[PDB]
């Protein structure tokens, strides 16, 4: 098994999913289909998994010592609900009753029982005895007449009351004991028709509010069921109040959609503290009494605050999209960069530590790569375009104008520093001369006819080989400027690399297979399967030939012996896609970066 | 990203070319 | 530039221009604060075809609602986008409205007249130039028609320029829960059919046959209708806010629509209608797209135009289309039924693309149409005045509203003068 | 000198315009900051873009062409675009309302307010122009604005200027598409206002277009991007001339001349024989023969007039690239020979030819080959008047129901002109048989 | 291209449907949900002659299945494989015609039969060039027999220049259970000796018979008869959706079959059936195959022709072959006897070859023989036709329904015609 040392990503798109542990020491989150508990201190990770798709939703007891999770899964199929052993860190129990997704888990105040509400096609709330593992009881969540209720939480001096809410729905509920039966109550609102988004009770249980999909705040007495106040008299907050959170004397955490970051009270709601961040935040919680507590967005930041001074310190963030590239200054295993929408960031390596980001305007990339000298940065952009930057100031060097007019999507430029081969998505490849002044028109070459994906250039520095969407493969003549010969399959070709002697090359394309093809006169070397789930997006092989790597949508990287051919060691909890391979110089880590934006620093398996 | 004239994509996966389209009746059409 | 401002009026409308609006405000990106969210520039752009910037980066619809009893506009202020409106904006009446034409059309609006006129004329300087004006509203609305009866009369001398959208819905056939809704409906279209260019129509029978066909989520809601009918009236609307090879105007396309004044009424046609798992059964492909449009059930306006023949026919497709495959989609109905359509003019299809898909698809289209179908529900009707007039039932309140009998004869004239004209025409 | 002027009517001609001026610009190279590079071209407009563009001692690049539009969303768009830097703000004329496919409605509501505008830029062009050996007019009869607004600045310019010459272009009426059936009206509108004025009318067809497009090209979905490529590639073909020498010269005048036999019918027919696949170029070859056949084949013609249904008067070719006159002269005396061809009696001789050295390089986005030796073909024939009897049997029966004229009933007019058009028509088709026997 | 459609009528062909169907998908390798895993590139290729495409690599596929009760096809859909069966294509009714085919044939389908036109008539306008269509019910099957005549009436005028396949289990002669089963057999066949081209004759008893001599499994289900016919079924399709040197065109085999219109019914057969041991006590040889094909105990279709004579044969094999076997073992079997075929025209053999081997096993075939082996069948129903109609038991339903003996008079007189016909043809 691959194993991994270094992770960076957090799922920012599930809402009220970062959750603080009892022990006032472990900030936890899902990550896709792995589970991922982190040392507030000494920022050890501690990951868990066997979930069969990515996780959605997640509770931590009032104890701290189980953790309820659950993921989402396809149409017409159950999803899976986890409980876990926090000290053992174990994989308690499973459970897959609901069908769909599963979107809201409930630990009973006193960690009696568990409450988990099922998909809107499933639309029904089940409750589960943790003495005896198996569902107490369940039922459809609402009555018909009514849209698709949103969140559950329990009472907080009760564990055999509890709530929830959603699309003009709001119910409470009393757990019959002797006849496991469950007892429902629609709350009337008056005309106010609203759709919740956050929800929170209080502490001592006199009332509870929520946060609709209006940005309003809905204050209620449970007791009477009875509406007992509303949100600001004026001035609501733009994409609602996505989160929430309550103060152990009172007063009110709310997070707007709009990255708002609010406390304020009540007889008048008027915001008392106020910080506007970056990203619609998707989770508030409490580090033990919450003098210090932490928010996330959807933009995948991470902040933490003390409420003293109401200041903000983003503490941990990554990219929050399909990260289409990563590469490493050459030489050194310290520091790497990763392109993505709306920016690139450089980071370093052994502290995860984001080194730099790029501010970019209304922009996804595609492509990237270094230079020899670790002075200059070139790209590839989808808007057919190129830019040149420099290595510890990240200022824009150089803007290539049109470089390509359907977008630029694999990138190369040459180890003497003096040359750019692009492949397209029209079916070009330019290569081009660079300076720090000026740069021109080598040519165009125009024999593709699709996207090109990946390219590799010789050490040589005399020949390039290049992977693309029509199923063709050129190596090419770089000196004389043609083809030097052809590689046509049953595949679209995605990734390809060299042979270190130069006389092999290894690829994988779309026909879910590893190639290796003789340069010499065109006979193909060896055919083997490459993922048994999908295609092979990465493959990185080793400078000396002892190994490689293929990797893509079957979650699993796959470190193959390059002496023998098998399969050396896999690595999971992947959830995207995995996108791209880098090794690190050394011979000590693999990165591994899939389309959810998980970055994975997997360490060396084998000697060095 | 939708204000964009560089091609239109096939309904299908044209590696595959699912939707047959022939060279008016003569051969291949895709690409 | 050249704008619209919206008429919202009858206890239908009432719910049917929120939905509207919080349609038109989910397209467009803007909270339901209305502090605005830069996501679509040409959309930032175009917002001034309906709302108008106020201080603060907020834009106040260009909507007039009109009623006569209170809770309603209270329920739609406790709505969750009441605030987007004006306390200016909200003219209202004093009384009850009774649900009777001539109560709605004599005495109460004889005084709110001036208001609404007023306002009116406020949004028409605030705007600079216009194409028209549209109105919500039902015939069997006992006080739209009545509102609307005047106020389109007024508007009339006011300036005949431009061009008067009705959108009215129409009661239901098997059951019209309102008796003396033909008294309402026959007075309302009398002069509604002399003063109006362009109408649409809409049956809520048509609307529950397509809920129990697709929809099967077994109980729906009057909302629900009010959503897909907003979608439709959205979708024509789009054409002019947005880019894209098409002629957007309304009257490019009713010059193109109308040979003859006396044609006013047009129905509907929409694009996908899903189910359970039609999602990911389905290839949102053009060829099938128009096979849906081109499908008895998919149209959902009044009842079968299969007793008939089409006579003119208007598609829009909205998304990323080309021509070739609209025009030999065209070309595919026009091989498969020459006969359905009339020799009397032959290529009667205007067609429009769109570039600008909508939000959650990728592929849509809406089309209009003029062809005999609304033949039954004017007989239906004209039987009714017949069987209801002959022993003058309930005509106490309508004498006593100072009403006599003499009108309902050229009323139902006009209305067999239609008839005959377009019978004369279809066969 | 050597130069023309273009007018561009309606957001029909607008996209096709911004089209070619962008393949002007990748011909010449010429970059979206307005100036050349380091390459030493600037002056006061003498070179290449001399008869192009008017690039003053400030280096910006001024195009010889005018854009009046109706409809502001697509004037907005390209003055958003990429090329408005070079782009002179206020010679995109913009209008406020629209025509609603109304000859009449373009002809007199806004024309007149509009028509002095395009009159002082066409003076402010007139002054700073030299030569201007015409005008190249790009509209469309099929126009929702594309039809009024040409026909009244037509007439304008008629009347002020009478001895130099206008080249006009539309699209046409589909023989069996139709986005409207008000095209029949304002077409046969603008064809009659023009048939007294009009100096020369070459014609397209998007069908046929794409009929060439899927016949050869390979593109099941291409778009407005290959109709414009292809039509902005046959004026850059015909603009040659001006932009390059060659093994011989010819002119507009020389056009109009040698294409009237006699006068009514200006209205000939443009073919393009090598059209070519990228691959199929690859491993396929090209020579004068098959370019001939191609050029000659019925299908290959933009219009779907039968060839051997017509009879041919009038014949102009023109190649670019290397060949010889041998070849040239042996192939233009097979197809002499050939029995297929029917010219008339009347002429003997029935072609006009041109050459020229440089070989229409390839574009950046484009979907053509890489050409050595290309022919435009524009002649003239009988055939094409049963596209005037379609339209003629299509317009009497609906003409007989009077269907839409309460429209311009209503807003000012007759049907008096409705009348004068019918036998102006019956008039230039047995005009057409006249000439067509002998 | 060239397609077909596939129909599913009566409650076995529910089952057979849904049997043969799973055999094409494991065939093609797709995983249940239809996210296919790619394997197979000729099929890849040729996949679209059956199947439609949706998005993200889901392969819809084209049929219609119409019954009556619900529980059959919600049986159907907890199927391995009702998630790539189509609720679009569940078509039904909410009753039962109490098995009377009668019932069925004028009352129950009356409202059905627009249903089900439109479907089939939105998938012939998706599809481009139909080669055409199957049908799979029992001619035993009274809601199967009643829709069949039914729907193959309207679609002969409909599209009357398409391939009609008919496979149509044949009743147990020596058990029927259902004793309406021979009105609704001469009922059905009546009308369709007139209408189709291909029947196929399946019996379950024959079924039996294999299951005693190779099979030997003691304990069987009918989902294993479903198995065996099944592979028939692909066996016979598999020549279209594969390369191989073979014309594969059914309509070739079937000109190759007709010098006469009458000759509509067909015995399949298909090619090797094993025991426990005999895999390994088995040599795959081209000449042991075709011995155990020809075989009286490999007859299962209807019967033994031995009493009768073989009038035409096609046999198609499947696996790489040489010409030389085939050739040399017809001609083995051309002199083997000769005198047991048909003077009238000698050489009535057809051979096709496909390629492609199936999946589990490398050489195998099919053969479709039209001998003379109908005789006794529809002598049996003679028999049992007369003897009912001696006294019209069970006719007073019949009666209620509304027909009359008149229809079953010339019911009899078309199979006295078939009877003659085949005995004059033969002897
Ligand atoms: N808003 C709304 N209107 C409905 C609904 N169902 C039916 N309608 C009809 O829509 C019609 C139009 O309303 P109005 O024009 O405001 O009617 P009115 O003149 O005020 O008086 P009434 O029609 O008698 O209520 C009503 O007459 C109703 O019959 C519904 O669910 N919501
Ligand atoms: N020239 C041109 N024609 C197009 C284009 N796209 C579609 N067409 C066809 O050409 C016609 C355009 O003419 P019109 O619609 O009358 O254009 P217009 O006169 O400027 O006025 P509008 O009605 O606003 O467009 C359309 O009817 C189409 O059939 C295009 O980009 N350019
Ligand atoms: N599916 C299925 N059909 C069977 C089986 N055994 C016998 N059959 C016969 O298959 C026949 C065909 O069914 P259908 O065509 O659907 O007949 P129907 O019109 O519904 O009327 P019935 O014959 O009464 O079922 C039935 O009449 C049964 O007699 C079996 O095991 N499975």
């Amino acid at each position: 098994e691959l194993e991994l040392q270094a992770v960076i990503g957090f799922n920012g798109h599930v809402p009220n999913g970062l959750k603080c542990h009892p022990d006032q020491e472990h900030l936890i989150y899902p990550l896709g289909c792995t589970v991922l508990i982190q040392a507030i201190n000494t920022n050890e990770q501690n990951f868990l998994h066997g979930h069969g798709n990515n996780v959605s939703c997640v509770t931590i007891s009032k104890e701290g010592d189980y953790i309820a999770s659950g993921q989402v899964t396809f149409m017409g199929f159950k999803a899976d609900i986890i409980l876990w052993d926090f000290k053992k860190r174990e994989l308690i129990a499973r459970l897959s009753l609901h069908k769909g997704k599963i979107e809201a888990l409930a630990f009973s105040p006193n960690d009696l029982y568990l409450v988990s509400l099922g998909g809107p096609d499933d639309g029904s709330v089940v409750v589960w005895s943790i003495a005896k593992r198996d569902a107490i009881c369940g039922s459809p969540a609402a009555g018909l007449n009514v849209g698709n209720a949103t969140s559950v939480v329990f009472s907080r001096c009760r564990d055999e009351m509890f709530v929830t809410a959603g699309n003009g729905t709001i119910r409470v509920w009393e757990l019959d004991l002797p006849n496991r039966k469950i007892w429902p109550t629609e709350c009337q609102t008056g005309q106010m028709k609203r759709i919740v988004l956050s929800t929170g009770m209080a502490d001592d249980d006199s009332f509870f509010y929520l946060g609709t999909t209006t940005g309003d705040i809905l204050k209620m007495n449970p007791k009477t069921k009875l509406l007992a106040d509303t949100g600001p008299v004026k001035d609501k907050f733009s994409l609602g109040v996505s989160a929430l959170r309550c103060l152990k004397m009172g007063g009110l955490l709310v997070g707007s959609g709009a990255g708002l970051l609010i406390f304020c009270k009540s007889p008048s709601y008027k915001p008392i503290k106020k910080v506007q961040l970056q990203g619609g935040i998707t989770s508030i919680t409490l580090r033990g009494e919450g003098h210090q507590f932490f928010v996330g967005t959807e933009e995948s930041h991470i902040y933490r605050v003390n409420f003293t001074d109401f200041k903000e310190t983003l503490i941990a963030t990554c990219h929050f999209e399909a990260v289409q590239d990563i590469v490493f200054p050459f030489g050194t295993a310290e520091l790497f960069a990763t392109c993505a929408k709306k920016d690139i960031r450089v980071w370093h390596t052994m502290s995860k530590r984001e080194l730099l980001r790029i501010t970019v305007p209304n922009m996804t990339c595609h492509g990237i790569d270094f230079m020899r000298d670790g002075k200059s940065i070139i790209s590839a952009w989808d808007d057919g375009k190129i830019r040149a930057f420099a290595p510890e100031s990240g200022r824009l060097m150089y803007t290539i104008n049109s470089a390509h007019r359907i977008g630029v999507t694999a990138i190369a430029t040459t180890s003497d520093c003096k040359r750019i081969i692009s492949g397209g998505g029209e079916g070009e490849v330019r290569v081009w001369q660079v300076g720090c002044q000026t740069q021109k028109l080598e040519e165009a070459l125009k024999e593709h006819k699709s996207s090109v994906s990946c390219i590799r250039v010789k050490k040589n520095n005399e020949e390039c080989v290049t992977a693309s969407t029509d199923g063709t493969c050129i190596i090419w003549d770089l000196v004389r400027l043609r083809r030097n010969q052809m590689i046509l399959a049953n595949t679209l070709f995605q990734c390809v690399c060299y042979h270190p002697e130069e006389f092999q090359i290894i690829t994988s394309g779309t026909d879910r297979k590893i190639a290796y093809w003789e340069v010499f006169d065109g006979s193909v070397i060896r055919e083997l399967e490459g993922s048994l789930s999908g295609s092979i997006n990465g493959m990185d092989i080793t400078q000396e030939g002892g190994h490689f790597v293929t990797g893509g949508h079957d979650h699993l990287v796959k470190v193959w012996d390059y002496n023998e051919g098998e399969v050396t060691h896999v690595g999971v909890g992947h959830s995207g896609n995995i996108m791209a391979m880098r090794i690190s110089p050394g011979n000590q880590y693999i990165v591994s970066v899939s389309a959810d934006g998980a970055i994975l620093r997997w360490k060396y398996p084998f000697a060095s | 990203i939708h204000s964009i004239q560089g091609s239109i994509v096939s309904p299908h996966t044209a590696a595959t070319n699912g939707g047959y389209s022939r060279k008016n009746d003569g051969g291949f059409f895709s690409t | 530039m050249r704008e619209i401002v919206h008429l919202q009026a009858g206890q239908c409308g009432n719910q049917i221009g929120a939905k509207f609006w919080e349609v038109i405000s989910d397209e467009h990106g803007i909270d339901p604060t209305g502090t605005y969210h830069g996501d679509s520039d040409l959309q930032l752009e175009r917002i001034n075809v309906y709302y108008n910037e106020a201080t603060g980066g907020k834009y106040v619809p260009r909507a007039v609602l009109v009623d006569l009893e209170p809770g309603t506009m209270d329920s739609v202020r406790s709505g969750p986008f009441g605030q987007i409106f004006r306390p200016d904006n909200f003219v209202f009446g004093q009384s009850g409205a009774g649900n009777n034409w001539a109560k709605g059309h004599y005495t109460e609006g004889a005084e709110l007249v001036d208001s609404v006129l007023d306002v009116v004329r406020k949004e028409a300087e605030s705007c600079d130039c216009l194409q028209g004006f549209q109105l919500t509203h039902s015939l069997g609305g006992g006080t739209g028609s009545g509102m609307g009866t005047l106020l389109i009369s007024k508007i009339r001398e006011e300036y005949p320029d431009r061009i008067m959208n009705t959108f009215s819905v129409v009661p239901s056939p098997k059951v019209s829960d309102t008796v003396v809704e033909p008294y309402n409906a026959t007075l309302s279209v009398h002069q509604l059919v002399e003063n109006t260019d362009e109408t649409y129509c809409i049956d809520n029978e048509a609307l529950y046959d397509i809920c129990f066909r697709t929809l099967k989520l077994t109980t729906p809601t009057y909302g629900d209708l009010n959503h897909l009918v907003s979608a439709t009236m959205s979708g024509v609307t789009t054409c002019l806010r947005f880019p894209g090879q098409l002629n957007a105007d309304l009257r490019k396309l009713a010059v193109n629509m109308v040979p003859f004044p006396r044609l006013h009424f047009f129905m509907p046609g929409f694009a996908p209608l899903t189910s359970r798992g039609s999602q990911q059964y389905r290839a949102l492909t053009v060829p099938e797209l128009t096979q849906q449009m081109f499908d008895a059930k998919n149209m959902m306006a009044a009842c079968d135009p299969r007793h008939g023949r089409y006579l003119t026919v208007a598609a829009v497709f909205r998304g990323r289309m080309s021509m070739k495959e609209v025009d030999e989609q065209m070309l595919n109905v026009q091989n498969k039924n020459s006969s359905y359509f009339v020799e009397w003019i032959p290529n009667n299809v205007k067609t429009a693309v769109c570039d600008i898909p909508p939000r959650g698809l990728k592929m849509s289209a809406t089309f209009i149409g003029n062809s005999t179908a609304i033949q039954e529900l004017f007989k239906r009707i004209s039987e009714q005045f017949t069987a209801m007039f002959r022993r003058k039932a309930f005509l106490h309140w309508y004498t006593g509203e100072g009403m006599d009998e003499m009108e309902f004869t050229e009323a139902e004239s006009n209305m067999n003068d239609l008839v005959s004209e377009y019978q004369q025409y279809q066969d | 000198m050597r130069e023309c002027i273009s007018i561009h009517v309606g957001q029909a001609g607008v996209q096709i315009g911004n089209a070619c001026w962008e393949l002007y610009c990748l011909e010449h190279g010429i970059q979206p900051d307005g100036q050349m590079p380091s390459d030493k071209t600037i002056g006061g407009g003498d070179d290449s873009f001399n008869t192009f563009f008017s690039e003053t001692g400030a280096g910006k690049h001024v195009p010889r062409a005018v854009f009046v539009d109706l409809e502001p969303t697509v004037v907005d768009e390209v003055r958003t675009g990429t090329y408005r830097q070079l782009f002179h703000p206020e010679q995109l004329i913009t209008g406020k309302e629209d025509a609603a496919n109304n000859y009449a409605r373009g002809h007199y509501t806004i024309g007149k307010e509009i028509v002095d505008l395009v009159l002082d830029r066409i003076r402010k062009l007139a002054d700073l122009c030299t030569g201007l050996q015409g005008f190249l007019i790009f509209h469309s009869f099929g126009g929702g604005t594309g039809s009024g607004f040409a026909s009244l600045l037509m007439e304008r310019l008629s009347v002020d200027y009478g001895k130099k010459s206008k080249l006009e272009f539309a699209i046409y009426p589909a023989p069996q598409v139709s986005t409207a059936v008000v095209e029949p009206y304002n077409s046969i509108l603008t064809t009659h206002t023009t048939l007294e004025h009009s100096d020369c009318a070459f014609m397209v067809d998007n069908e046929a277009i794409y009929d060439i497009c899927r016949r050869n090209l390979d593109i099941e979905r291409p778009t407005y991007t290959n109709l414009n490529r292809l039509i902005g590639q046959i004026v850059s073909s015909i603009t040659a001339s001006l932009r390059f020498d060659g093994a011989l010269n010819v002119d507009l005048t020389e056009f109009q001349t040698n294409l009237v036999p006699y006068p009514r019918i200006h209205f000939p027919l443009a073919t393009y024989a090598p059209v070519i696949s990228a691959e199929k170029a690859y491993h396929e070859q090209l020579s004068v023969a098959e370019i001939t056949n191609a050029c000659f084949e019925p299908a290959n013609q933009m219009v779907k007039c039968d060839p051997r249904h017509g009879k041919y008067m009038a014949c102009c070719m023109l190649y670019r690239g290397d060949v010889v006159p041998k070849d040239v002269n042996a192939a233009i005396a097979t197809i002499k020979t050939k029995r297929t061809i029917q010219f008339v009696d009347w002429c003997p001789t029935g072609f006009k030819v041109g050459i020229n050295y440089q070989p229409p390089t390839v574009v950046p986005g484009g979907d053509l080959a890489k050409v050595q030796r290309a022919v435009c073909m524009l002649s003239n024939t009988t055939a094409i008047a049963e596209a005037w009897a379609r339209l003629d049997h299509k317009f009497d029966l609906m003409y007989a129901k009077r269907a839409f004229v309460h429209w311009y009933v209503g807003e000012g007019m007759e049907e008096g002109e409705f009348s004068e058009a019918r036998e102006d028509l019956a008039a230039l088709e047995k005009d057409y048989e006249e000439v067509g026997v002998d």
